[PDB]
């Protein structure tokens, strides 16, 4: 049920 | 210890400051302190809300960090459901399932390095496609039924003690051009010997890699 999305900081860089 | 002492002792403080990429718009973030790096005391892993990755910032000497600022909230240390089910799962290797935002479930294999430090409800995990530290609260997606330990070779706790540790060592590779991939390890895994937790220039993810020099 866990998301990649909200794995990493959503803004990139 | 309650008391404080003249070094600011910035670990396990809920911080909140902006994030610069070169001209480009200002955010707004804000987390929880969970190390400092003794190697390297400019450094302090942070966790992000809402964010599942552990990054890596030299928060005080870095130039795209703004405002600075530390909260007066408290981290909500708390109830281990079971310090058995946890460490149960240390240092073996895991499938977690994840699902995209279609409904397509995946899953990923990684391995448990540790306990996470500050928020204890939380697991250190690295995966394999992705070789870099997250935090997830694992006691979640095991009672649901997202993530399968599977039976391995792993004893886990010369018989004396060797200088094994990698900790401080200077590291470099083979990138195609694109600079030089330099970096410093900074952690052995207390669980997995093996595994160190290293750390770029020019960039702030931790990864989690295993060095053995030969397969």
């Amino acid at each position: 049920a866990r998301t990649k999305q909200t794995a990493r900081k959503s803004t990139g860089g | 210890s309650p008391v404080s002492q003249p070094r600011r002792n910035i670990v396990g403080c809920r911080i909140q400051h902006g994030w610069k990429e070169g001209n480009g718009p200002v955010t707004q973030w804000k987390g929880t302190v969970l190390d400092q790096v003794p190697v390297n005391p400019s450094l302090y892993l942070i966790k992000y809300d809402g964010f599942d990755c552990v990054y890596g910032l030299e928060l005080n000497k870095d130039e795209r960090v703004s405002a600075l600022e530390v909260l007066p909230d408290r981290v909500a240390t708390s109830r281990i459901s079971d310090a058995h089910l946890a460490d149960t799962m240390i240092g073996k290797a895991v499938e977690h399932m994840f699902e995209t935002e279609d409904g397509s479930k995946d899953e990923w294999r990684g391995m448990v390095l540790a306990r996470a430090p500050v928020m204890n409800t939380w697991f250190y995990i690295t995966y394999e496609k992705d070789p870099v530290l997250y935090m997830y609260q694992l006691l979640d997606d095991y009672k649901e039924g997202d993530l399968r330990i599977m039976p391995d070779s792993n004893d886990s706790p010369e018989p004396g003690e060797v200088v094994d540790s990698l900790v401080g060592k200077q590291v470099e590779y083979a990138k195609e051009d694109g600079s030089k991939r330099t970096g410093m390890v900074i952690h052995q895994v207390e669980a997995k010997p093996s595994v160190y937790f290293i750390k770029f220039d020019d960039d702030f993810h931790i990864y989690v890699y295993d060095l053995v020099k030969t397969s």
